């Protein structure tokens, strides 16, 4: 139980936000259906050949028997099971071959914090079901307790982040960059670990959107001493945050641009996989957060700070 | 055929007319003349003097005047009245540029003229407000 | 009854029977006040709706002046307006 | 030389279950108890 | 008259007014001026 970091993850069961619009259920500020997006991603699992991605490039001389009538997603999946791997590099131009997923691909682009949520509940359902559907040897608890999730990637055109508009953020975002230098190992709190001073009652607190709930009063019917919980450091467990500082060079330039730098977090298995002086390509979702002017101060400053929370690298 | 006329100073000043070495604290609270060099001139500034808000639900004009130490000869209490965001019966207030006076202000600095000042002393230096 | 009024009662609803010796003149008390800062000339209005009290001001005026605390001028014109600094 | 910036908010989720001790629930019910009364064949306390 | 202090008020306003405790006026118009109520 360690969960995803690259994406916030959301909750498919919960009704909270789900609002009707008039039947069809959407998820509020969205309009992505949950059980629409599943069974598309679903058909697009199960029925998906590299045909269809030779039609769409208009690559027709090009076709082969052995290989793009072969299902592509089921093989993957299978040597994906064989090697315990528990990452699915999704090619985003796959959505647009597929007849039914060319709307999914636009909501991969618009709400990555949903559907890829989706995507991922969806590939773990498949990965039961490929056991199930064809009787393997395999042990279904050890599918259930992995956690599949899964990297798009060619999102699109190579846009220069200073090219990109406040509308743009929380949208996947493909850049093409070189390493400059990266931050150290980060440990991002996820669980708290509480411990009361005068019954060392421990109890352990998840994180909820970046703010953890401090317990004014022990739990226990016998114990109920105010501000008697103390926070231990090293009892509780942290994830792994690296920034690493990347040097864009975008395929189109305006006029008199000088280059710029931003700055890119990555999360948990990302962590230096990314040296110095390397030239890759990142997607991942286009975020901005408020900066705090003082320390001292709660006093935020207006103008957010971009950076881009990255998915998938290249 | 409504601003207020000032006045200016021409002529001999005697004892006044002195320079930023010179004035000493003797000196407060009276017209002096100085001649120097400027060193620093400030950005010119507006100065908010009078302050126009509109309430959109009486459909009404209101106004408030500042004033501090600087624009007066004479100190009187000093009475910090706050930007009316609001009226008396609690109706939001939108402010009004343009309808509001701003009074252009400038600070300089006159240092001594190296002409008349000492060959190897560090130059005396004073603020003078316009 | 009134002697049966004990320690139990307190703080719940009651019904009692008995005479009635006097009535008094008829006191002023405020529901709406409207305030005006001494120099600071911060309005504020303060609407009061718990009148059963007696012998005690349960609602006060503010005993230090609250335009600072809300910071409600992005211009903001230390300043320290003083204790009890608003008027009726 | 700017105004006050203003706080407002409109219902957009269903909230939390409600509760019988929150005082939302408490209003809602005193105002049901207003306008459905009924004596024996009118509202009383809603002509009152 | 002691100029010769650094770094301290040996020598400031007055803290509370002045006047309460004079009692000048026959008259002597609770009031309280508050604290440092003095101008220059
Ligand atoms: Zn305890
Ligand atoms: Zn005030």
């Amino acid at each position: 139980h360690m969960r995803r970091n690259d994406i916030h993850t959301s909750d498919l069961s919960s009704p909270r936000r789900i609002v009707d619009f008039d039947p069809l259920r959407i998820i509020w500020g969205t309009n992505v259906s949950i059980q629409e997006c599943t069974t598309n991603f679903r058909n697009f699992l199960m029925s998906f050949k590299y045909k269809f991605r030779k039609i769409l490039d208009e690559r027709e001389e090009f076709i082969n028997n052995t290989t793009d009538e072969e299902l592509y997603y089921i093989k993957q999946l299978n040597e994906m099971r064989e090697l315990g791997t528990s990452n699915l590099n999704l090619d985003a131009r796959n959505l647009l071959a597929y007849k039914q997923t060319e709307d999914l691909y636009h909501q991969l682009l618009n709400y990555p914090q949903e559907v890829i949520s989706i995507m991922d509940q969806t590939i773990k359902d498949c990965m039961v079901s490929l056991i199930v559907d064809n009787n393997l040897d395999y042990d279904l608890d050890e599918i259930e307790t992995k956690f599949y999730k899964v990297r798009p990637y060619n999102v699109g055109s190579c846009k220069g982040m200073r090219e990109l508009n406040p509308n743009d953020i929380d949208k996947l975002i493909n850049l093409k960059g070189l390493v400059l230098r990266s931050t150290p190992v980060i440990p991002d709190m996820k669980v708290a670990f509480f411990k009361c001073n005068v019954c060392d009652h421990t109890m352990a607190v998840e994180i909820d959107r970046g703010v953890i709930q401090e317990p004014a009063r022990c739990e226990r019917i016998d114990c109920n001493e105010p501000n008697s919980m103390s926070l231990i450091h090293n009892r509780c467990s942290f994830a792994d945050k690296q920034v690493i500082k990347l040097q864009e060079t975008p395929d189109f330039v305006p006029d008199g641009q000088t280059p710029h730098s931003i700055s890119l977090c990555v999360y948990d298995e990302l962590v230096d996989s990314c040296r110095a002086g390397d030239r890759i390509e990142v997607t991942g979702t286009f975020r901005s957060i408020p900066i705090r002017a003082n320390s001292r101060q709660r006093v935020l400053k207006s103008l957010y700070k971009t950076y881009v929370d990255v998915v998938h690298v290249k | 055929p409504r601003h207020p006329w000032k006045l200016s100073f021409k002529g001999s000043f005697g004892a006044h007319a002195l320079s930023p070495r010179t004035l000493t604290a003797q000196h407060l609270n009276k017209l002096v003349s100085v001649e120097g060099i400027v060193t620093k001139t400030s950005l010119v500034r507006p100065k908010l003097i009078r302050s126009v808000h509109y309430a959109a639900k009486t459909g009404r004009f209101h106004y408030r005047d500042y004033t501090d130490a600087t624009t007066t000869l004479t100190t009187r209490i000093p009475t910090p009245a706050i930007y009316p965001t609001e009226d008396t019966e609690g109706n939001k207030l939108t402010t009004e540029y343009g309808y509001s006076t701003f009074i252009d202000h400038q600070r300089i600095t006159v240092q001594e003229m190296p002409e008349m000042a000492p060959a190897g002393q560090l130059p005396r230096s004073i603020d003078v407000i316009l | 009854p009134l002697r049966d009024l004990d320690s139990e009662h307190v703080s719940k609803i009651v019904r009692l029977s008995g005479i009635i010796i006097s009535t008094s003149v008829l006191s002023s008390r405020a529901t709406y006040l409207s305030i005006m800062c001494r120099n600071c000339r911060h309005t504020t209005s303060i609407t009061i709706n718990n009148f059963n009290s007696i012998t005690g001001n349960t609602v006060s005026l503010p005993r230090s002046c609250l335009s600072t605390i809300e910071s409600e001028s992005s211009m903001a014109n230390k300043k320290n307006c003083g204790p009890d600094p608003y008027i009726i | 030389s700017f105004d006050r910036p203003e706080i407002y908010s409109a219902p957009v989720l269903q909230g939390e279950s409600p509760n019988d001790d929150d005082n939302t629930e408490i209003i809602k019910s005193f105002k049901n108890f207003i306008l459905e009364f009924r004596l024996d064949s009118q509202f009383i306390y809603r002509d009152q």
